[PDB]
């Protein structure tokens, strides 16, 4: 019903004239408009944008010639509303496109909406926007995840075929969990920071949702290179992706970290991944138990970083240049103050006073600069995991999907969410989401973190795993 | 924690806190601060902070770049005149 | 006296590159405000820093013709305060891990002959922009925002406002010699906040310091040390402990002022940029500049004293203002006179185009010209008198030498 084609499917019909552009968006369009008012993946749709955007498009052997996108609303599209679900941010136009967005419309692309989030990428559930929750498409009294809520969702219920989310510490592999769809956050380095706004700088990566491995690489490939206007932007060719999921490697091998054993886990999720490893090892995958005997550290650790980059980061949203500044104010401490008070949200306002503490001198020591080396413990254990292994498996996530207000009673809750997310992040490495069962309804998402560079295996594993387990034909709503 | 201490860093940060949030931030960040305090076990002498790994600094020429037209630039400015920003006067 | 005077200085020297030192924004005074612009330069969100190749190499040079040891690794730190013509609400400089560090400039005084004074650290930082205070309001230029600066801190080692005056002279010169910043305090290009204490004679220990911001001209830094000096000695031999704040400095009253708002600073909460690697200088490019480094003002001095057999006063006059040895030099080129061509331009050319109002840089007399002037007085064509009355004349229109001899006739 063209909505439920996969980029490969929609590109053979736009290539061969079959169907046109517009009729692409049309269709993801009438899809958004029967699932939006129960989902509420975005905050600034652009399906109507996007329709007249579709007559002007002509080349058809353009990489994405006609493919609808859905971006978060923390990267920047030019004439467009850039709110990172913020108050502080509502009503600011982005004067210019982030570098990702460039090379999609560059590829044929077009941008389909502005997604919800946690305010600033700040949360595990999308309930920290500041403007509406987005609700999980398989059970709306449940989180979609975060802080990339959105984008998983649209991409599970199918109002967008694929999506760019971020992942600072794993933003956009539990939301992949918890909507039941791919979600690959890339090596730090690999895709540039240009223009997503910055919440920890040396953690965040733009990222892609999809449904089928295919798609999620080639989006993946496109948006990808070097940047000169990155500095952390690698000089490192990429990897033709596309022609390479397809492809098949022989004597590879599983790490699964003895330290996760200890790890609280829900009994669905354990069963689901226990059988995702069997199933692997029927074909061919050599199971190894390894050892990271830092990680249990990798959730202290990010919530000194983070916090403390955040607070740096989030500076500059002050009322003078751009953005809300408050009505009433005595003098210019009061301007600032208030503007900020008024504009930022909780969980942002929590890291922002936790971050100018871990950065303040006579703290600075015993916080950041300790966690910026417990980090390099961290990215060590990997290191030297990878070379007895090829990949690291786990569940994305501990538990499935929760409810509603279930981790705002205390906000350390919300960050258990992360506890396989985070190590990552830390070490820079890329890592994957993949859909691996469904339990008591429920999306349960396996992850496999790779070396260095190597987004390659990670793909090809998720390729070789959806066509024993055929994810992309489960769709939620009607 | 302190209220004295929720103030101090408030102030650093430009929030001018609501009563509520003084309360509530006392709090969750005297437990945040407890949840996180889990790095002292552990020996970082001898130990590199982190990194990534680049050969050479990478640098830029220095030719001009097409600067942001004035207009786009003032746009979202909450006040401007003349080509400036404003804001409340400082002292 | 009883006591000493213990000077430190800070100083931010803004380099003269192109483009900004985190984007590819002009540099350059005047205009449009708001106009050499960007998301970068704006600190708008989403907007990442790339670091100025040209700005490092030349504060590599400035560094080394101060005789400090470079450093191969430096690192780009943030600096946090809120203030309107601070765009990130952080300004990027360095802090532990600063460029340069250990070394020392050498002063030469009316007569204590030859003292040093000690470079603390040159480091790179971002500038701000500029407020202007119109109303109930302040207006925000941030063309200048971002422009690359050299912040240069002192050892406590001056003792004098004069040698004070003399330090900012000389760092003026070498920066201008080595040609990585105009340097001149008129134009913004040079800021200097001041450092001073007192102690009593001889004793090594250093007394309360008192900082004086936003003076703007070697003779001001001069005089508000010159009053704040005695200042503190008033206060300090009637009982009373001198206080240990910022004050300013008015030009019409010529007396430093304490602030009536009472405001202590911030922890500036640094730490490393996480947008920027950090910056290795390799030691194959600090001997590429090194070895190509322009000639400085105290081997010029030197030099000339030698190849010209200019006198020490002759030889300073034309070093302290490099543009006249410049041209001292194109000329005695044209005719090896060398002598007899320093006469001319110090005790005739360079009062006439004072006089104007014009400087030499720019003069209608070329070197070629005054070459030829002198050349008529050697081989006795015209008389020193007449001499000095073509002089007038080749000044007051543009023509040779040779032209007006004709034209008036000899
Ligand atoms: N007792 C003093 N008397 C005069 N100058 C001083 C004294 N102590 C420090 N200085 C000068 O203050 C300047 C800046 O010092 P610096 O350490 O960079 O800033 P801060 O001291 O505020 O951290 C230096 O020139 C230093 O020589
Ligand atoms: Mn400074
Ligand atoms: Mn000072
Ligand atoms: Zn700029």
């Amino acid at each position: 019903m063209l909505w439920k084609k996969s980029l490969s499917e929609l590109r053979e019909l736009l290539k061969r004239g079959e169907v046109s552009p517009k009729e692409v968006v049309e269709s993801f369009y009438d899809r958004y408009n029967q699932t939006e008012e129960k989902v509420k993946a975005y905050i600034t749709p652009l399906y109507g944008k996007a329709l007249k955007q579709a007559e002007s498009l002509k080349e058809r052997e353009l990489p994405l010639f006609g493919i609808p996108i859905a971006v978060k609303d923390n990267i920047l599209v030019e004439g467009e509303k850039t709110t990172c679900a913020s108050k502080i941010l509502e009503n600011f136009v982005a004067p210019y496109d982030a570098t990702v967005i460039e090379r999609l419309k560059k590829a044929g692309a077009l941008i389909v909406g502005k997604t919800n989030l946690d305010e600033f990428a700040m949360g595990s559930s999308t309930e920290y926007s500041a403007f509406f929750p987005t609700k999980n498409p398989w059970d709306l009294e449940r989180v979609p995840g975060g802080s990339s809520g959105g984008s998983a969702a649209s991409v599970a219920v199918l109002s967008a075929p694929v999506s760019l989310g971020s992942d600072t510490g794993g933003s956009i592999r539990q939301p992949a969990s918890f909507c039941g769809v791919i979600g690959i956050k890339p090596t730090y380095g690999r895709v540039s920071r240009y223009g997503l706004v910055a919440f920890a700088s040396s953690l965040d990566q733009i990222g892609v949702f999809g449904r089928r491995t295919e798609d999620v690489a080639l989006v993946l490939e496109v948006i990808s290179g070097w940047d000169e206007k990155d500095s952390t932007s690698a000089k490192v060719p990429v990897p033709e992706w596309s022609e390479e999921v397809k492809k098949e490697v022989k004597g590879l091998k599983i790490g699964l970290p003895k330290e996760f054993f200890e790890y609280e886990l829900q009994p669905q999720v354990k069963e689901a991944f226990e059988n995702f490893i069997k199933e692997l090892e029927k074909e061919g995958f050599e199971i190894k138990e390894v050892s990271l005997p830092h990680v249990k550290y990798s959730i202290p650790t990010y919530y000194i970083i983070a916090p403390s980059e955040a607070s740096s980061n989030l500076a500059r949203y002050d009322g003078v240049r751009y953005g809300y500044r408050a009505k009433e104010y005595k003098d210019i401490f009061e301007m600032y103050a208030r503007t900020r008070d008024e504009g930022f949200g909780p969980e942002v306002k929590r890291r922002i006073m936790l971050g100018t503490f871990a950065l303040s001198a006579g703290y600075y020591d015993a916080y950041y600069l300790k966690a910026q080396k417990v980090r390099r413990l961290i990215t060590n254990d990997f290191l030297k995991a990878f070379e007895e292994v090829d990949v690291i498996a786990s569940p994305t996530t501990p538990t499935l999907p929760f409810k509603f207000g279930e981790r705002l009673e205390n906000p350390i809750e919300m960050y258990l969410s992360d506890i396989l997310t985070v190590p990552a992040n830390l070490a820079g490495l890329p890592a994957i989401s993949i859909p691996i069962a469904w339990k008591d309804g429920l999306p349960v998402g396996g992850q496999l973190i790779g070396k260095h560079w190597d987004e390659t295996t990670l793909l090809q594993i998720s390729y070789l795993w959806e066509q024993k387990f055929k994810h992309y034909e489960k769709i939620p709503l009607t | 924690v302190d209220r004295e201490w929720v103030l101090k860093i408030a102030k650093l940060a430009r929030l001018e806190l609501k009563e509520e949030e003084i309360e509530v931030f006392q709090k969750q960040l005297s437990d945040i601060l407890d949840f996180i305090d889990q790095l002292k076990e552990l020996d970082t002498e001898n130990v590199e902070p982190y990194i990534q790994e680049f050969e050479e600094t990478p640098m830029r020429e220095d030719e001009p770049h097409p600067s942001l037209d004035r207009e786009k630039a003032l746009m979202n400015a909450p006040e401007r005149k003349d080509g400036f920003f404003v804001v409340p006067r400082v002292v | 006296e009883k006591y000493e005077a213990v000077i430190g200085l800070e100083i931010h020297v803004q380099m003269d590159t192109k483009t900004k030192m985190f984007c590819g924004c002009k540099v350059e005074f005047g205009a449009e405000p708001n106009t050499n612009v960007c998301p970068v330069c704006l600190g708008m969100p989403g907007a990442l820093p790339i670091v100025n190749k040209r700005a490092v190499e030349y504060a590599i040079r400035a560094s080394l013709a101060l005789n400090c040891e470079v450093h191969e690794e430096s690192v780009f730190a943030r600096k946090h305060y809120f203030y309107p013509d601070l765009p990130k609400g952080y300004q990027i400089s360095q802090y532990e891990k600063p460029l340069a560090t250990n070394g020392w400039v050498e002063l030469n005084l009316p007569n204590g002959e030859k003292k040093k004074v000690r470079i603390r650290r040159l480091h790179i930082e971002e500038d701000a922009g500029k407020n202007i205070h119109e109303g109930d309001k302040t207006l925000v230029d941030l063309n200048r925002a971002g422009t690359p600066l050299m912040e240069i801190v002192t050892e406590p080692d001056i003792r004098t406002p004069e040698e004070a005056r003399l330090f900012l002279e000389k760092l003026r010169n070498i920066m201008r010699y080595a040609g990585v910043s105009k340097a001149d305090m008129e134009k913004g290009q040079l800021r200097c906040d001041i450092n001073v204490s007192i102690r009593p004679k001889g004793s090594k220990e250093f007394g309360t310091r008192v900082e004086i911001k936003n003076v703007n001209s070697f003779r001001f830094v001069q005089k508000a040390l010159e009053y704040e000096i005695e200042r503190q000695i008033n206060v300090v031999e009637e009982g009373g402990e001198v206080v240990q704040e910022t004050r300013t400095f008015d030009p019409q009253t010529g007396k430093t002022y304490p602030m009536r708002t009472k405001e202590e600073a911030e922890d500036y909460r640094y730490f490393p940029d996480p947008d920027l690697v950090p910056l290795k200088v390799k030691k194959e490019w600090i001997e590429e500049i090194k070895k190509n480094m322009p000639e400085l003002p105290d081997q010029r001095f030197e030099r000339l004293i030698k190849e010209y057999g200019l006198s020490e006063y002759e030889a300073g006059i034309l070093v302290n203002h490099k543009e006249v040895g410049d041209f001292f030099e194109e000329a005695v080129r044209h005719f090896k006179e060398p002598k007899g061509i320093v006469n001319w331009l110090i005790n005739d050319l360079l009062g006439l185009l004072r006089d104007k109002g014009i400087s030499i840089e720019e003069s209608p007399v070329k070197p070629e010209h005054l070459a030829e002037l002198v050349k008529l007085i050697k081989e006795k064509v015209i008389s020193t008198k007449i001499g000095k009355e073509v002089i007038k004349e080749m000044v007051e229109t543009g023509k040779t030498p040779s032209q007006i001899v004709e034209e008036k006739g000899l």
